[PDB]
DNA sequence: CACACACTCTCCAATTCTCTAA
DNA sequence: TTAGAGAATTGGAGAGTGTGTTTTTTTTTTTTTTTTT
């Protein structure tokens, strides 16, 4: 009957599992800055990351698009900032 | 003529990053890596430029998709 | 348009009657089972074709009979119709491989690293808090050598008797071999890796032709609506030797003011290159026609071209004490030389 | 004939624009 | 001033229409001109 509903990102998706969590768990043990690295080799360790979890997240979209998109849904969504106030709040307890 | 060849300079060095990203052997060359990835999985690139530099590798990746985002673009 | 007909055949029947064969059968009356013997050189990888004996089935038959269990008529099925029995048979042996039992070095193959990784993909997959085509990990080929007489496959043919009444039979040609191919890979698995999903999947091809893939159907590329581009890896494909031969009727053969006719023979797999041009043979195989795929096939009509798939050949045609038995007999010069030509007096 | 490619037509929903009240 | 509800425009799915595709090509006879027979 219809045509298939398009694909988006969104809380349902973003949130989830391998999500949010997965970069709050990994990213501090594998980004790695130094300056006995060149700037340029230090901004590709930290883009390596987050490129791979975008494509394991939303592999449709390329990565500028995707950083395009989570502005959006971030700026939108009521549970993505309920979610990362209480990010925040943890922090601040502590 | 100096205002010429301090151009062409400029060319060129831009022409050489080009030769430095470029195949040293032919097109139909064939050469194919895999990539493993944290969850212990595979993806799949092609081209021997591909093999030995693993950020051209995933600038390819990334290159492939055939998704696009739509832009928004603006009297006599 | 589609009607429907009751042949007195059932192949679940014959499916069962053809699996019983291959476990059970000893040739013990030569004086563990014959095929299940051979199919371990097939594992150890010591072995890479299959000849079933049809000769073998009527003694499986006689023997069965004699035990009072009416076995289903097995060899006047694959004369009959030999070409669907080439898959009961790799059905039916795949089921009953036995596993390895010498070291094959499993890891210089390469479907042993993409299947497992497959294989591990499905698991990891699935956790979640056929698997593929299987003639692409067929390493062997399948062939039937007919009745030696002891009924139709026994009886050599002259290419002029080969009336299209036999189309789908086994039958046996006698000829010259005229001309001959060099050897080509023939595809019969086609292999493609997705780009972007990184996820192989497979075209069987079953034709002279055939239309490539190019946009990916994975579970994982489509899930996440993801255009994903496929690309052929000959590496990872499963191809077939093929070899194109022309069989000639011998000049005995031929009726009074007629002209040679010829049949083409397709050998596919380890047979090949047992055919040299003039060769006198006789090539046993399964008659069949040829379809014109395409546009061709619209216009060309009902009048469809022929071939025949080889399955077993027959060529028609101590020594370092050979010489001391002339030498010792003395005199060699003069009786070598009356011994060339000896009907030139 | 029929089955792929080339190319146009049409509808539907997805995204962004614009206005209102919290 | 932020943020959320309602209005308009664009993308592309997918349905629909239309077109081209087999394909060969040496062989064998008959002739007319050059030259090597
Ligand atoms: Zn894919």
């Amino acid at each position: 009957r219809k045509r298939r509903p398009q694909v988006k990102l969104t809380a349902e998706k973003l949130l989830s599992d391998k999500g949010l969590p997965y970069v709050l768990k990994n990213a501090h043990k594998r980004i790695r800055i130094s300056s006995k690295k060149n700037s340029y080799d230090n901004l590709s360790n930290i883009i390596q990351f987050y490129q791979l979890w975008a494509h394991e997240l939303f592999p449709k979209a390329k990565f500028k698009d995707f950083m395009k998109i989570c502005q959006t849904v971030g700026k939108t969504d009521p549970v993505l900032r309920e979610y990362r106030v209480s990010l925040f709040r943890d922090e601040m307890g502590m | 003529g100096f205002e010429l060849s301090k151009l062409l300079q400029k060319e060129h060095q831009m022409r050489k990053n080009v030769i430095k990203h470029t195949s040293a052997r032919h097109s139909r060359f064939g050469g194919l890596l895999s990539i493993q990835t944290p969850d212990k999985t595979r993806l799949t690139v092609s081209g021997s430029q591909a093999l030995v530099d693993e950020k051209i590798a995933l600038q390819k990746l990334d290159d492939s998709k055939k998704w696009n985002k739509r832009i928004i673009k603006k009297e006599g | 348009a589609l009607p429907s007909i009751q042949l007195p055949v059932d192949y679940n029947n014959l499916f069962n009657e053809i699996t019983d064969f291959l476990v059970t059968f000893k040739q013990d009356t030569l004086s563990g089972p014959k095929y299940m013997a051979m199919l371990q050189k097939v594992a150890n990888r010591e072995l890479n074709s299959v000849i079933i004996d049809l000769d073998d089935i009527l003694q499986y038959q006689n023997e069965k009979f004699l035990q009072g269990t009416q076995a289903d008529d097995l060899v006047s099925a694959i004369q009959q119709n030999a070409n669907h029995f080439t898959e009961l048979f790799c059905r039916a042996i795949d089921n009953n491989m036995p596993l390895p039992t010498k070291e094959i070095d499993y890891k210089d193959d390469v479907l042993d690293v993409i299947l497992n990784q497959r294989r591990l993909r499905n698991e990891r997959m699935l956790s979640d808090r056929e698997l593929f085509p299987p003639n692409l990990t067929r390493r062997y080929f399948l062939y039937f050598k007919p009745l030696s007489q002891n009924a139709i496959s026994s009886k050599p043919l002259s290419v002029r008797q080969i009336k299209g009444d036999f189309l789908g039979q086994l039958i046996t040609v006698r000829g010259i071999i005229t001309r001959v191919s060099d050897v080509k890979p023939a595809v019969e698995v086609i292999a493609y890796t997705c780009d972007q999903c990184g996820y192989e999947v497979f075209q069987e091809v079953n034709s002279r032709t055939f239309t490539p893939l190019s946009e990916c159907t994975s579970e994982e590329c489509s899930q996440n609506q993801t255009k994903g581009q496929l690309f052929m890896s000959t590496r990872a494909s499963k191809f077939s030797a093929f070899q194109e031969c022309k069989i000639q009727e011998l000049s005995q053969q031929v009726p009074v003011g007629h002209i040679p006719r010829s049949l083409n023979i397709h050998v596919n797999g380890t047979l090949v290159r047992s055919l040299s041009p003039g060769d006198i043979v006789d090539v046993t195989g399964i008659f069949l026609p040829a379809p014109y795929t395409g546009f061709k096939a619209l216009k060309a009509g009902l009048l469809t071209e022929t071939y025949l798939e080889a399955q077993f050949v027959r060529q028609h045609k101590d020594v370092e004490e050979r010489v001391m038995e002339l030498i010792t007999s003395g005199d060699v010069y003069n009786r070598l030389a009356k011994s060339i030509a000896p009907e030139i007096y």
